[PDB]
């Protein structure tokens, strides 16, 4: 998920 | 965590200082609107408001505090709400019109130019009414749409965001008490507020089952739309 990555960064 | 703590007047400068920016669509095309070119600007354009949609909602007191899992389903159920509510917001100052971005603000006819799509505009049009006819505040406004975060998963999973909804109510009733409305008038407007919840709530499910019947597949929607809309089937 793009949105896991974003949520982290 | 730290939330709980927070002043009413603390919560709100919080949620002002996390707004994300008003972000442009894309100047070409700077033409009259066909329907492969609107859809493209507005998949663009939503594309690049839920990236910082995405960082506003880690800036939203108690929202860091859950588990990666309940901040990925709370932002699943409630990012086009999020979208909705800001667009309302922002186009308080043009009513019949939809500012999308300050060099993309579009009228009612506009929204003809994709099919099903108008429907949507006049209940998104009809919002902006609302707000106009409450003078909704800037700080209200906020706290409306970290309710919305907060609030539209929290059914589908609890203790903590009910606590920072409490809070969040408590702030809005403290806000409405500055203003000097009688306690009578607070929860009269505290419920006229949460009341167009409920209408923004529809506007989503509306919205999300228009973005479904595209795939039509005019154009193609980007990777992270396409993950947050299949989180709704
Ligand atoms: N033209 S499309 O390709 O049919 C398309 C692409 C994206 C969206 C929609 C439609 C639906 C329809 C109305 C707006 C809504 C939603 C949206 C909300 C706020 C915002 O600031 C930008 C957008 Cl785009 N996303």
């Amino acid at each position: 998920k793009i949105l896991h990555r974003l949520l982290q960064d | 965590s730290l939330a709980l703590s927070l002043t009413a007047d603390q919560m709100v400068s919080a949620l002002l200082d996390a707004e994300p920016p008003i972000l442009y669509s894309e100047y070409d095309p700077t033409r009259p609107f066909s329907e492969a070119s609107m859809m493209g600007l507005l998949t663009n354009l939503a594309d690049r408001e839920l990236v910082h949609m995405i960082n506003w909602a880690k800036r939203v007191p108690g929202f860091v505090d859950l588990t990666l899992h309940d901040q990925v389903h709370l932002l699943e159920c409630a990012w086009l709400e999020i979208l909705m509510i800001g667009l309302v917001w922002r186009s308080m100052e043009h009513p019949g019109k939809l500012l999308f971005a300050p060099n993309l603000l579009l009228d009612r006819n506009q929204g003809k130019c994709v099919e099903g799509m108008v429907e949507i505009f006049d209940m998104l049009l009809a919002t902006s009414s609302r707000f106009r006819m409450m003078n909704l505040q800037g700080e209200e406004f906020v706290c409306l749409k970290s309710i919305i975060l907060l609030n539209s998963g929290v059914y589908t999973f609890k203790d903590h965001i009910h606590r920072v909804l409490d809070k969040i109510t408590d702030t809005l009733i403290h806000l409405m008490a500055k203003a000097g409305l009688t306690l009578q008038q607070q929860h009269q407007r505290l419920a006229q507020l949460l009341l167009i919840l409920s209408h923004i709530r529809h506007m989503s499910n509306k919205g999300m089952e228009h973005l479904y019947s595209m795939k039509k597949n005019v154009v193609p929607l980007s990777d992270l739309l396409l993950e947050m809309l299949d989180a709704h089937r």
